[PDB]
């Protein structure tokens, strides 16, 4: 398995690299935001008789 | 993304405003994200360095501390790639998890490329011959070590 | 491997690979240590997470270095030392 | 024109302003992912421009 | 950018300071070590 | 070369490996007392442990 890419040095570049577009597009195409939601959803009925 | 949506709603009104009347922002989630996120940022540049150094100081060639340092970003952006397809967010808690994470791996790569080198230092055979050597005495190990931390 | 792949008894064997085997395992825990660095100097900026991890991570980086590299070795020889197959 | 008049745009018009033309970066990333990964078989340095 | 000199500072000084320290901390223990060093274990098993 | 640890190198870089190889035979040494005394060891272990 290593032997392979030991002959063959560039793919092992190309492996990377794509990996290295993958992520950096994986930033730039994902959600940010501090928090995964945490909590059971929950909704919320409200009414009002003045 | 919904503050990101919220500024933008509401950057289109102060043209239309009436005479003295001023938007103000007393509370205010954001900013903490994107420092949380610019400090862990910071961390992980300045650990690639330290990194960087004591590679050196052990190596003691420019050339050696190539090899270690370059495998690091193309693990640690690799993981943007695929936990993208689980569908998690970069968030504070995944983002701050990759630190711990560049720690663990930097020696992935470390033990193999030193391994080779001290493989080639005695029976003095080229890095070829040297790294494949290497290859057949540990490869095996990095996969189980993986499955048993996993 | 050294058991096995070349002809060596436990004692010599473990003294060979822990001997050669020495400076890696410091190579690694020292990049690691001060891949880390940072986390448990810093302050500020909502510093709480990083300081419980990397305080977390740290002692028990010294602890499973200094200390695993003497013991280490007593365990893979009391594990056959003391409980291996004869013939 | 008056104050209290200003402007928005929908349908085609809005949707041409997500974006329009995005051709010269994808054919960019196009022509490098090509670059490289020609090479991952030519094994050579620079055969793929060829 | 400037942040980064600190950085580097802070690397240069440090790398060596943790190094010894971890290398103290097992030549000291080696020493230790050496003074006790023990009889063996129990006949239980066998 | 074949055999070579840098022990001849030029400044800081020998004195290093130097103190380093020393470091090891202590350590190895050290090592060889240890696994003379497995039972002791064993069971300090445990007070750890505990």
């Amino acid at each position: 398995m290593p032997n392979f890419f030991i002959d063959r040095p560039i793919f092992a570049w190309v492996i990377a690299i794509i990996i290295m577009l993958a992520g950096g597009l994986a930033i730039l195409k994902l959600p940010v935001a501090q928090y995964p939601t945490i909590a059971p959803p929950a909704v919320t009925i409200s009414a009002s008789y003045p | 993304d919904t503050a990101a949506a919220i500024r933008a709603e509401l950057a289109k009104m102060e043209p239309f405003f009436p005479s003295g009347l001023k938007i103000v922002y007393p509370y205010d989630t954001t900013p903490f994200v994107k420092i949380s996120i610019h400090e862990v940022v910071k961390t992980l540049v300045e650990a690639i360095i330290l990194v960087f150094l004591v590679m050196y100081l052990f190596l003691q060639n420019f050339r050696a501390t190539l090899i270690p340092t370059i495998a690091v970003p193309v693990v640690l952006l690799g993981t943007f790639a695929v936990l993208a397809a689980f569908g998690f967010s970069i968030n504070t808690l995944t983002m701050f998890g990759m630190v711990l994470a560049i720690g663990l791996l930097v020696d992935d790569a470390i033990v193999v490329v030193e391994n080779v080198e001290r493989v080639m230092a005695e029976e003095g055979l080229p890095p070829k011959e040297a790294t494949r050597k290497s290859m057949g005495q540990i490869q095996g190990a990095l996969v189980g070590i993986a499955m048993v931390l996993s | 491997d050294l058991m096995d792949k070349e002809g060596k008894g436990l004692i010599e064997a473990t003294l060979d690979a822990v001997r050669m085997r020495l400076r890696p395992i410091l190579m690694t825990s020292l990049a690691f240590i001060l891949g880390v660095m940072p986390l448990v100097i810093s302050t500020g900026a909502g510093s709480g997470a990083q300081n419980a991890v990397g305080t977390g991570v740290m002692g028990g980086m010294v602890t499973a270095t200094v200390l695993a590299i003497f013991f280490v070795p007593v365990f893979f020889v009391v594990v056959r030392r003391r409980f291996s197959r004869k013939n | 024109l008056p104050t209290g008049v200003g402007y928005d745009w929908t349908g085609m018009s809005y949707q041409e302003r997500l974006s329009g033309n995005q051709a010269p970066s994808l054919y960019a990333i196009s022509l490098i992912v090509v670059f490289l990964c020609l090479a991952a078989l030519y094994e050579s340095w620079s055969i793929p421009f060829s | 950018m400037l942040e980064l000199l600190k950085s580097l500072v802070f690397a240069v000084i440090m790398v060596p300071v943790v190094m010894a320290i971890i290398l103290g901390l097992i030549y000291g223990l080696g020493e230790v070590f050496n003074i006790f060093s023990g009889v063996g274990k129990k006949d239980q098993p066998g | 070369a074949k055999g070579d640890h840098g022990e001849g190198k030029k400044g800081f870089f020998g004195w290093f490996n130097r103190m380093f190889e020393k470091s090891t035979h202590h350590y190895t040494d050290s090592v060889g007392g240890i696994l003379r005394s497995t039972g002791r060891y064993l069971v300090l272990y445990l007070i750890i442990v505990v």
